[PDB]
RNA sequence: GCGAAACAGUACCGUGAGGGAAAGGUGAAAAGAACCCAGAGAUGGGAGUGAAAUAGAUUCUGAAACCAUAUGCCUACAACGUGUCAGAGCACAUUAAUGUGUGAUGGCGUGCGUUUUGAAGUAUGAGCCGGCGAGUUAUGAUAGCAAGCGUUAGUUAACCA
RNA sequence: UUCUCGCAGUCAGACAGUGGGGGAUAAGCUUCAUUGUCAAGAGGGGAAGAGCCCAGAUCAUUAAAUAAGGUCCCCAAAAUA
RNA sequence: UUGUGGUAGACGAGCGUUGUAUUGGAGUUGAAGUCAAAGCGUGAGCAUUGGUGGAUCCAAUACAAGUGAGAAUGCCGGCA
């Protein structure tokens, strides 16, 4: 800002009999170097405050929204062990499912590490734990694969 | 919209009149002159282009007026030194310049256009009864 | 068939060159050296080289006539100036201007080239409004 | 004193028009061929049929 | 021969094979619109129209005049405005009249 | 984040001072002035949109009292005699123009005289 | 953008505490131009290299005030905040548009900001041009609009994950 | 145009008619009331203007009839007694 | 049907710039900036081909701003 930079204090001129105008400071937003009027400080929360049962009727109208659409489907654990930290029986199952061109996002109540280690070379698909699903994310994939025992946790989180 | 109106192209075709000042007054004669030149009753008149007719006008000095202007009216010329006001009665002028008396009548009625100056090089005046424009074979008519 | 020749970076006033060119435009080479350089103009000299140079290049580096070839454009253009200083009374400051020029010469073979660069410049609209019609033709 | 507006281009084309050198008069030498000035000798000397200079 | 004719808000002197310009009517080009407000035909003199006097009538063509960005400034006052506009108008010409 | 702009200045100057085409002086190029030119001319176009129908009447009035003078009436009572008796809505434009085709307009010249 | 992208608290000013700059970019790679011509030389034109030399060391992109040269048009009797509306004549042919460029002639006319009872001003501010060049943000309150929750409602703050 | 509420700006007025005060029935003077205009509003008449008269300019049109004023010409329209 | 001169100033309806989010696309078969055109909108504006030029850019919807230049006897730089 104008004050924060270092520069002369001193009037560059007298002020009365002189050709030039009554300028002041010399780092004044007139000349150049610096001293910009108006910037943004470091000290800007941005944050939003929304009350809590708006975030949670949301959440509860796209997770209805999207569980009604042809392009999510079931998951259950018996397939996590099939599927390897290897990325290539993922590759297929992915071919598979049609999904070379979508955006899919899991959703688990285990994170069981291989689905973790794999998927993550590939910035189509990700995984998460219910806890950490957001909104924007559930919604920005256009399709999900759920486990079948989140359903428990997810009727009762309303 | 429109229906363009016509206008001239500049068709200059010019007829030739003399006038007889058999006793005219001078106000009279200079606006029929002025009607005249200008051609201001002629059908298809544009005073965008110049359109007239050329007058010539006989016994200058022969023109009278009326009322005791004789020793009233004066007219004043002014020359760029100071000082130089040159004062005319009625009289000298029909005596002296009555030429001129005519023709700055006729100029001044004239619009104060860049044409005015080429307006009025189509009148012409004698003292007498004798001119030079007999080469144009001119056509005569009275007051007009 | 112009076969021109430039020069940079000469120390002189650029309205004496332009007087100079103007002088001696129009013409051929032949009067040339004699209407140029028997003119008490310093700039005079320097176009003497610089038309010399612009003779040799027409007559080796492109094969023109010795004969037909006349002058065509003399020009004079503001080169990149240089700034200093210099004092005045009272300790006054002032900006003096050192002021440069850039000259070109310009040699023709044949009258015209008063008409080629307008042929240049029909053909260059023409492809204007070809393209144009090209673009049209695409519906 | 000084202008109080200031001169246009056209002003100062105007001003200059005047500018244009004249085209100096010039001779041809009667024994060394060369475009000379007029009543003046030549790079060679021979004003007339008469020499004053040594070879400059 | 010569002839009067009026439509949209002025009016036009007809000849044989020509055409003028007026004021759209909200017709395409290519139906015969047989204007009906004619005044002084040739050698007929109808007080506020000619009696049942018509001129059939082509219309030619659609068009736009050019632009007039017509701005009204205040001066020296905080004031400052622009506006365009363009007045549609039909081309057409005259093919027959009935005396 | 700091914008600066660039494009738009440049193409609204160039806009400005494309409409100042075929002035006087460096008013086409100095944008500052050229900007004060062509609003004066605007508002002088403006000016000369009610100017022109005035004179232009002004010349048809002037053409038609002309052409009258040559049957020896006067304007005033033409206007009447077309008003008062036989009346007619005809354009005074037209009853100018119709001297391109001459003794045609005599015809009404004559017909007016009940 | 740190005052400081390049041998910046340097060059520079001041005997002093001290004040305090400006400029970056060829080209994929120098392959940075053998040799010839003009010139004493710089240098330029040819040749060649390189996709391109309008990339040639003035080294990415190259608008404006600057001034040259030229096709097309006009002006040396003319009173002019210079343009508008008509209008020939002249030459041309476009994003086909009742087309374009110039303006012999006619009608009309006293800029822009600011501060002002009041501006063509004989108050004022501006040489032009190019860029930069001010109503935001933190924390509160009131009110309008909209939303969740709904009538023992509503809501979290600091804080932990 | 009365009423709660959001948010204002405005505190240098001038002129013409009308009635008075100051002034000397002098001011393009001042201080008031009052009717309008400008102020913050274009054009026409008055030759040229902010106040005078007609009056409300949304734009375009080369269309008609009037308002104040004017009609030999500039510069639009007329004559008759 | 009425109404649309208008500074301060209240108020609605809007265009442009940068970046993020995304769905679609273009891109040495040539994008940006930039030069010139005798086009399209009620507007701040926006198409087109032609030369320049060698890498990013465009449509549409929201979000957030160092976001719109004619002065400040303004500021640097260049030029009359």
């Amino acid at each position: 800002t104008k004050g924060e930079v270092r520069g002369g204090g001193k009037k560059p001129y007298k002020q009365k009999h002189t050709g030039k105008a009554r300028q002041g400071s010399t780092r004044n937003p007139h000349f150049v170097g610096g001293g910009i009027v108006f910037g943004p400080k470091p000290n800007r929360n941005y944050s939003l405050k929304l009350n809590k049962k708006a975030h949670t009727a949301a959440l509860h109208t796209v997770w209805s929204e999207k569980l009604a659409s042809d392009n999510t489907h079931l998951v259950d654990q018996n397939l996590f062990n099939k599927t390897e930290g290897k990325t290539k029986v993922m590759m297929q199952f992915l071919k598979s499912a049609k999904l070379l061109d979508k955006n899919v996002l899991f959703v688990v109540n285990t994170l069981n590490t291989n689905l973790e280690q794999s998927t993550s070379n590939i910035k189509n698909v990700q995984v998460k734990h219910l806890d950490k699903v957001s909104v924007r994310d559930l919604m920005l994939a256009n399709a999900l694969l759920v486990e079948k025992e989140v359903l428990k946790a997810l009727e009762g989180k309303f | 919209k429109t229906s363009m109106l016509t206008k001239e192209q500049a068709n200059k075709r010019r007829q030739w009149y003399i006038v007889d000042a058999a006793g005219l007054v001078l106000g009279k004669l200079a606006v029929k002159a002025a009607d005249l030149i200008r051609g201001k009753n002629k059908v298809d008149f544009t005073p965008n282009q110049d359109c007239g007719d050329y007058l010539i006008i006989i016994n200058s000095d022969q023109v009278v007026l009326t009322g005791n202007k004789k020793e009233n009216e004066f007219w004043y010329h002014h020359s760029q030194y100071i000082g130089g006001i040159k004062k005319v009665s009625g009289r000298d002028m029909l005596k002296k310049q009555s030429d001129k008396l005519v023709y700055n009548a006729v100029k001044g009625m004239l619009p104060d256009n860049r044409l005015s100056r080429r307006w009025i090089t189509k009148v012409h005046v004698f003292k007498g009864d004798k001119h030079n424009m007999e080469a144009q074979k001119p056509t005569t008519l009275n007051w007009s | 068939m112009i076969a021109f020749a430039k020069q940079f970076r000469v120390r002189i006033s650029p309205q004496k060159a332009r007087l100079v060119c103007q002088l001696i435009v129009g013409k051929k080479t032949a009067d040339a050296q004699n209407i140029l350089s028997n003119t008490p103009k310093k700039a005079a000299t320097l176009i003497a080289k610089l038309l010399n140079s612009a003779i040799a290049n027409a007559t080796n580096n492109h094969g023109m006539n010795g004969d037909a070839l006349y002058v065509f454009e003399c020009v004079a253009n503001q080169g990149p100036s240089m700034k200093r200083t210099i004092p005045r009374a009272k300790g006054s400051s002032n900006m003096i201007t050192k002021r440069s020029s850039n000259l070109v010469v310009k040699l023709s073979d044949n009258p015209n080239e008063r008409q080629e660069l307008i042929k240049q410049q029909k053909a260059l609209v023409k492809k204007r409004v070809e393209g144009q019609q090209k673009a049209k033709m695409a519906r | 004193a000084v202008q109080q507006r200031r001169s246009s281009k056209h002003r100062r084309d105007k001003r200059r028009s005047h500018d244009a050198l004249t085209a100096q008069a010039l001779s041809v030498c009667q024994k060394c061929g060369k475009k000379k000035l007029f009543h003046r000798v030549c790079s060679c000397g021979m004003y007339g049929d008469l020499r004053v200079k040594k070879a400059y | 021969m010569h002839a009067i004719v009026v439509c949209g808000s002025k009016q036009y002197l007809v000849h044989e094979n020509d055409t003028f310009f007026v004021e759209k009517l909200e017709a395409p080009v290519g139906k015969e619109i047989q204007l009906d407000k004619v005044l002084m035909l040739d050698e007929k003199i109808g007080a506020p129209y000619l009696e049942k006097a018509r001129v059939v009538c082509v219309v030619e063509k659609h068009g736009l005049q050019r632009k007039v960005n017509v701005i009204k400034h205040i001066s020296q006052k905080h004031h400052l405005k622009k506006y365009g506009h363009r007045q549609p108008y039909t081309k057409l010409k005259v093919v027959r009249f009935v005396h | 984040m700091r914008i600066k702009g660039g494009k738009q200045t440049r193409v609204r100057r160039k806009k400005w001072l494309k409409q100042a085409s075929g002035s006087f002086g460096t008013r086409h190029a100095s944008y500052k002035v050229a900007k004060q030119t062509v609003i004066q001319a605007a508002k002088y176009a403006y000016r000369d949109r009610r100017n022109k129908k005035r004179d232009f009447r002004s010349l048809w009035i002037l053409r038609l009292n002309a052409a009258l003078r040559e049957q020896g009436m006067t304007y005033s009572v033409f206007i009447n005699l077309l008003k008062k008796h036989n009346i007619e809505i005809n354009r005074k434009v037209l009853s100018e123009l119709a001297i391109k085709e001459p003794s045609k307009f005599n015809l009404i010249v004559q017909k007016v005289k009940s």
